[PDB]
């Protein structure tokens, strides 16, 4: 599932025994209840540009 | 950087400037508060290991605006497979003596997982390359941080599209063969950053090429995805005496 369109994950994807898939997030992010989206948990998460985010 | 534009101050917040005895050496990429990824070849000529400085939050080299943060480089970790003066395995992992403070102007770039980088990031066509390198082949280096959008090529395609070393599985080509746009030697070690679903990731390192923006030649970048496990294991390790460390690769 992870091979195709990142398994629908915003960030990381892990395949499980069968049709199961778990999305995961880099440190400084948490996975939303949709099971795919990553939301920052810290003030300066990696790979985000504050002057653009605050705009 | 040839044929790019000034990176608006704070829009490249993971960019690192490496200095040796106060002189411009190379670029780098901040990946968390204490670790910087650069190119192994940046350190081939270093004798003064204690005069190596990393600057974060840099933009304009002519003025100090208060957003700059300087740190001594405590350790430079290079793969055992890298041979000085050659192109393969061109990566270095730098431990800062004290962490940088994250601010609107100092933010790490995400180091991705290998699977995500190989099966998704490797297929994002364009990525940004940046640095204070040459603005022209045989020309002056930039006073303001420059950025350039470059397309990635499959190695078979790079080899076919190039005029007149090998492009290994530890490298990838990106850029243009028409001599208009490229990263240069002074950008060495700098990031090749890829955007995916609202977040930027580290996919390449400014590594090598011919002249700068030479017709018939693309820029060659270290393929960071091959080093994820190697980097993660070193980031979990205790510091060792002496600045330079050669670490087994794989
Ligand atoms: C020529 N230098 C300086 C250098 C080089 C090597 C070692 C030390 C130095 S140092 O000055 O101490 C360094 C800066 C602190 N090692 C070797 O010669 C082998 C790898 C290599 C082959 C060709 C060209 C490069 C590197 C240049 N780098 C680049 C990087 C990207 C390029 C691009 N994208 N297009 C064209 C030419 C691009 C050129 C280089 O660093
Ligand atoms: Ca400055």
């Amino acid at each position: 599932i992870c091979v195709n369109e990142n398994g629908g994950c915003e960030q990381y994807c892990s395949d499980h025994t069968g049709t199961k898939r778990s999305c995961r997030c880099h440190e400084g992010y948490s996975l939303l209840a949709d099971g795919v989206s990553c939301t920052p948990t810290v003030e300066y998460p990696c790979g985000k540009i504050p002057i653009l985010e605050k705009r | 950087i040839v044929g790019g534009k000034v990176c608006p101050k704070g829009e490249c917040p993971w960019q690192v400037l490496l200095l040796v005895n106060g002189a411009q050496l190379c670029g780098g990429t901040l990946i968390n508060t204490i670790w910087v990824v650069s190119a192994a070849h940046c350190f081939d000529k270093i004798k003064n290991w204690r005069n190596l400085i990393a600057v974060l939050g840099e933009h304009d080299l002519s003025e100090h605006d208060g957003d700059e943060q300087s740190r001594r480089v405590a350790q430079v970790i290079i793969p055992s497979t890298y041979v000085p003066g050659t192109t393969n395995h061109d990566i270095a992992l730098l431990r800062l003596h004290q962490p940088v403070v994250l601010t609107d102007h100092v933010v790490p770039l995400c180091l991705p997982e290998r699977t995500f980088s190989e099966r998704t990031l490797a297929f994002v066509r364009f990525s940004l390359v940046s640095g204070w390198g040459q603005l022209l082949d045989r020309g002056a280096t930039a006073l303001e941080l420059m950025v350039l959008n470059v397309p990635r090529l499959m190695t078979q395609d790079c080899l076919q599209q190039s005029r007149k070393p090998n492009i290994t599985e530890y490298m990838f080509c990106a850029g243009y063969s028409d001599g208009s746009k490229d990263s240069c030697k002074g950008d060495s070690g700098g990031p090749h950053a890829t955007h995916y679903r609202g977040t930027w990731y580290l996919t390449g390192i400014v590594s090598w090429g011919q002249g700068c923006a030479t017709v018939g030649h693309f820029g060659v970048y270290t393929r960071v995805s091959q080093y994820i496990e190697w980097l993660q294991k070193l980031m979990r390790s205790e510091p060792r005496p002496g600045v330079l460390l050669r670490a087994p690769f794989p």
